[PDB]
């Protein structure tokens, strides 16, 4: 962000999102699956349904 | 650790299942859109960036540039969360851009139109 | 033995492999060799071996599998759901074999060592290289009505290395001698819309994809460059000023824009990757949104045959239908390779000057 | 509700904002708007909203508030403790407005001449446009004795954008035609000490800061080119070789060095960043130590208002006095923008040679 106009010729980066991002939950009463909140969970069906690609990118 | 909760065949409420969690660390550019279900990206074919102005809570305007590839995090459908951005060890240096003295910040957009149609 | 569904990215990888022309398919009477067509039992997507009767991940790539592993199956997934995927894979394989045979034969015609004739062409130009368009892969289903996609493929060893060698050698020679071959189109998105057509080719219409509903059997489309030699405005100096391919695609020694083709077979151009990417690879010009459509009946069948909790826990938010919509929202990225967008931004000769007609592939100078 | 003290870098950022002209102050009457000065109630520093009666942190930029939040207060800080910071920021804004108007005048008079005579004057190398200095900001607080620092600020929107546009335009027209304005100067460190002065200029003194007790009302101090026109050592091509700014500053479109000006308004020079930096922001030429010296009085009120445990735990090792001394040692780097140290090491046409006068700014070949 600037106080004047940022000439698009000047800056070619889309964002600053190429850095480290720390996420920490702020409510220990809600649960997500694959990135969406669920009201109830069935633990037996979680067994054998995750891949490392889908695990490292979890909330 | 109650074994009936962890081996139930029937739905269990979220509060009865939850435990105090631990933080996680990510890097958005290295992340993929297909695997991460909480990311959105403007399609790269745009190639016509536009500059917009936004005010803060006090009343001081700012200028911004959006273009093809700009990534956002889809806030809805997630519990309350805490984000920390750490930009150490990066340059962001261009032919006509010097990172010294530049300001980097979060913005929150609230709109009906889906992000990619922007 | 309980089984669980595969995640979405493995399905996208399956679709990409199918439209590239290589999907490992296991048949009971055949094994892991796909030369003779058969009913598929297992397929490999994203390192996951999945049975097609239950669509449940039954193994991984790490361990060797010789028969179908014994497991608990619901048997509610029929063959007509993925017959489309199998069809696309087999047709792409056949078309790759055809294109390789065409390129090799054209090089062998251009391989002729006639040095004196070569520098006399350099002196004057003209057309000495000519191959009859009735000889372009007659045995293929694309030229013969009789042949069917269930016929055994052409047994070929190391198709990709041979195709790379032939394409690189042809481009080296063509750029070396400043010849004018009739295979390239600078922009392939013009072929389906906006290109002039010859008298025979006015009637034909292009399906832009590979599927059973459309017709996949037709002749060869080439630029009419004979009138170019009959046009008094063109000259060897002018042909080296604007018409020579190096004017537009860049010099093949240092080119980084990929090279396309005319619809030689199946009414589909084939894009050839530039040399600076490390290798030469041939891809069809199908758009990613079309590539995604092949699994719609599969999505519906899964929604019919599997439970809600398992689908939600495997595919993700919104279920399998939600995954289908999300992949349709972002198809150009994940479902389209980069080499399909590396066409040169600006051109000198163009793509629209001479109508494309049914003619012999010829090389002039 | 109970509050706590802010950390040191927040105070440093508050000082930096004040001397950049952008401290956002909320009063009970006018709110966050600063168009007419009121009694401060809260200020923003380091992303924290600190009340000015107890200095305790109440609220942040994340959550929007329209009234001073309810809390337990000391009411021990007075107005004289931060009146100096208030004065500094307000006069910084006033000087920005004055320089903006002056640059607008220069640019509009530049536009009044044609390019053909511009190149012809480049061949000639003489003066082309002259603006009476008695019209230069007639109603400012530096120029008019009837004004004060409590006057309302001139209503300007996107001041910095206009600064950037007019500055780049004026310097591009300068480098087009080898031109030289008299008011441009190579290095302001020499303006503060080392420059000759005219008969009517020797009365002038420099405060080297924005001090309330000092006198900011004065005239325009230009670098009179009468003394250089008195120097015929440079031929016309040599006047291009020496007097052109690009011989010291370099070519403007391809340089990373800053440009400075003589104390045109308020006896305080203006420093502008190079084009390749990213934006041509305006800064004062004030040393970081003089910046830190404004808040000397506040430390005693803090040490007399709060308990020692809170100060020790919040400010750091040694408390407020310790932070003050550590930051005084670290003044050269923390309080100095990166554009102030970036100046041409070698200048063949050093500005030290000739005196400065109060009078008519001019642009010359």
């Amino acid at each position: 962000i600037d106080s004047a106009a940022i000439t698009p010729t000047n800056m070619t980066q889309p964002d600053v999102w190429d850095a480290l991002l720390t996420m920490s939950p702020l409510s220990a009463g809600e649960v997500t699956v694959k990135g969406a909140v669920v009201s109830e969970v069935v633990p037996a069906d979680l067994i054998g349904s995750y891949t490392p690609e889908s695990l490292n990118a979890s909330l | 650790a109650e074994p009936e909760i962890i081996a139930s065949l029937a739905p269990v409420p979220a509060p009865v299942f939850a435990i105090p969690p631990k933080p996680a660390d990510y890097n958005v550019r290295t992340l993929r859109i297909d695997e991460a279900t909480w990311l959105r990206m403007i399609p790269k074919s745009m190639n016509t960036p536009f500059q917009i102005q936004v005010t803060d809570n006090t009343g001081t305007n700012w200028h911004l540039n959006l273009r093809g590839g700009t990534r956002v995090v889809n806030l809805d459908q997630i519990a309350p969360m805490r984000f920390v951005l750490d930009l150490g060890g990066k340059s962001y240096k261009e032919t006509s851009w010097d990172p010294n003295g530049k300001k980097v910040g979060f913005i929150v957009f609230q709109s009906k139109i889906p992000f990619e149609l922007w | 033995m309980e089984v669980c569904l595969p995640n979405g990215h493995q399905v996208v990888d399956l679709i990409n492999n199918a439209f590239e022309g290589r999907v490992s398919i296991y048949s009971a009477q055949e094994g892991w060799d796909k030369t003779i067509s058969a009913q598929p039992d297992m397929m490999v997507c994203g390192g996951a071996v999945v049975c097609m009767h239950c669509l449940g991940v039954v193994g991984s790539l790490q361990r060797k599998l010789k028969h179908l592993p014994h497991h608990r199956c619901n048997q509610q997934i029929r063959h007509q759901d993925y017959v489309d995927v199998q069809f696309a894979d087999r047709v792409t394989a056949h078309w790759k074999r055809g294109m390789l045979s065409f390129v090799a034969q054209m090089h062998e015609m251009m391989n002729d060592v006639s040095p004196d004739d070569l520098d006399r062409v350099r002196t004057e130009g003209g057309s000495l290289v000519e191959l009859n368009w009735l000889q372009v892969d007659p045995n293929s289903m694309f030229r013969s009505i009789h042949s069917s996609w269930t016929d055994p493929l052409q047994v070929v060893d190391d198709l990709d290395t041979k195709l790379d060698q032939y394409w690189t050698a042809l481009n080296l020679m063509i750029d070396s001698s400043d010849l004018i071959p009739n295979f390239m189109m600078r922009d392939p998105s013009h072929a389906f819309n906006g290109v002039k057509l010859g008298g025979d080719a006015r009637q034909t219409q292009f399906s832009r994809t590979f599927d059973s509903r459309s017709s996949l059997e037709w002749g060869v489309m080439v630029y009419d460059y004979s009138e170019l030699e009959h046009d008094p405005s063109k000259g060897r100096a002018y042909r080296k000023e604007l018409v020579t391919p190096a004017r537009d695609f860049g010099h093949f020694g240092l080119s980084h824009y990929s090279r396309a083709t005319t619809p030689i077979l199946g009414k589909m151009p084939a894009v050839f990757s530039g040399m600076l990417t490390g290798n030469c690879k041939m891809y069809p010009f199908i758009k990613g949104t079309a590539k995604l459509k092949t699994v719609r009946k599969l999505v519906e069948a899964v929604n019919h045959a599997w439970g809600v909790e398992k689908i939600r826990y495997a595919l993700g938010p919104g279920g399998m239908t939600g995954w289908y919509n999300r992949t349709m929202q972002q198809a150009p990225i994940v479902l389209t390779p980069a080499a399909l967008t590396m066409f040169p931004d600006t051109i000198k000769f163009g793509d629209l000057n001479y109508p494309v007609m049914i003619g012999d592939p010829m090389i002039l100078g």
